[PDB]
């Protein structure tokens, strides 16, 4: 059930970094253990994957470096929302 | 009250501005010639909105108390992830009176940056962003798309659009042409500029204001005030 979304705008694009949101009311102990989930997962498909922050207080989940080949894998983990590929912004 | 700003670094002792920016820990940045990356150069436009803001001399609510989270390179340039992790901060700040978040930036619809700003909304923060300087709908880009979000354009003094993005996104037009404010070129040096993040700058200032003067007053209600007075 959870979606994968990206910026519309080309140009923007940042594949290599995710966003991967969990669903709401998920405490910090579980999307850690998402997160390891992901790159145990990864590694036994023979894929490095890094962990850069985990959210916790404003929306939980965290943000991880990885291939975007793992995205379906990703997509299938019990308590993820939604993921979202970085994308850039800019000064206006 | 205090009015937070995740943009640029910023020149905090510019006379215009000095005593009331407090630099926050907050950096997340993607990688950076030479000229471009001197400090002059890399606090420019936060420096002019931190003055648009608070400025002595050219400052909407004058004197007002801001704390700036660096959000954008020295080229201008964020990520979404950066931005989410500097929204993380504000709201962890907030957990430990009214607060008002000025987002001076965007870039395509974020499914993630309008939800976390949903979410410091619904916490009872006031944020204002800018519709963004494409000359398109503002229900493409974020966080101008963020109902929960009050998102500006730009008009002249003949409130004639500035381009500016428009529609069904923006919620009120403020003059952002051609705005007299601090310039980072030197300490007592000032430049106009023209943008929906002046537009953007100049709404937060006078939320401030309102809120300055009835701490009861809700986003719903001053929403609509500022709409109005637009």
């Amino acid at each position: 059930t959870a979606t994968f979304h990206r910026c519309a705008k080309d140009p923007w694009r940042l594949p290599g970094t995710y966003v991967v949101v969990l669903k709401e009311e998920t405490h910090l102990s579980q999307s850690e253990r998402t997160a390891r989930r992901l790159q145990a997962q990864a590694a036994r498909r023979g894929y490095l994957t890094k962990i850069l922050h985990v959210f916790h207080g404003l929306l939980p989940g965290f943000l991880v470096k990885m291939s975007g080949d793992l995205l379906e894998l990703a997509l299938k983990l019990p308590h993820v929302d939604y993921i979202e590929e970085d994308s850039s912004v800019f000064a206006q | 009250v205090e009015v937070y700003l995740l943009d640029t670094s910023i020149q905090s002792d510019h006379r215009e501005i000095e005593g009331r920016v407090m630099v926050t820990d907050f950096e997340n940045v993607p990688e950076e010639t030479r000229f471009h990356r001197q400090a002059s150069k890399c606090d420019s436009h936060g420096t002019h909105l931190a003055g648009v803001v608070s400025g002595r001399d050219a400052g909407v609510a004058k004197g007002a108390s801001m704390r700036s989270l660096r959000v954008l390179n020295c080229q201008g340039k964020g990520t979404v992830s950066g931005t989410l992790i500097g929204l993380e901060f504000i709201r962890k700040s907030q957990l430990v009176g009214p607060l008002v978040v000025l987002l001076p930036l965007a870039g395509g619809y974020s499914r993630v940056l309008n939800a976390a700003c949903q979410r410091l909304a619904r916490a009872g923060v006031v944020l204002v962003t800018a519709a963004g300087n494409f000359r398109d709908d503002a229900c493409l880009y974020s966080p101008a798309s963020a109902p929960e979000v009050i998102t500006v354009g730009a008009t002249n003094a003949q409130d004639q659009p500035v381009g500016t993005n428009f529609g069904r996104c923006v919620d009120l037009f403020a003059p952002g042409e051609d705005i007299i404010g601090a310039s980072s070129d030197c300490s007592t040096c000032f430049v106009s500029q023209s943008g929906t993040s002046q537009a953007a700058a100049h709404v937060a200032g006078i939320a401030a204001m309102m809120l300055s003067a009835e701490p009861e007053l809700t986003l719903a209600e001053l929403r609509q005030r500022l709409i109005h007075f637009s």
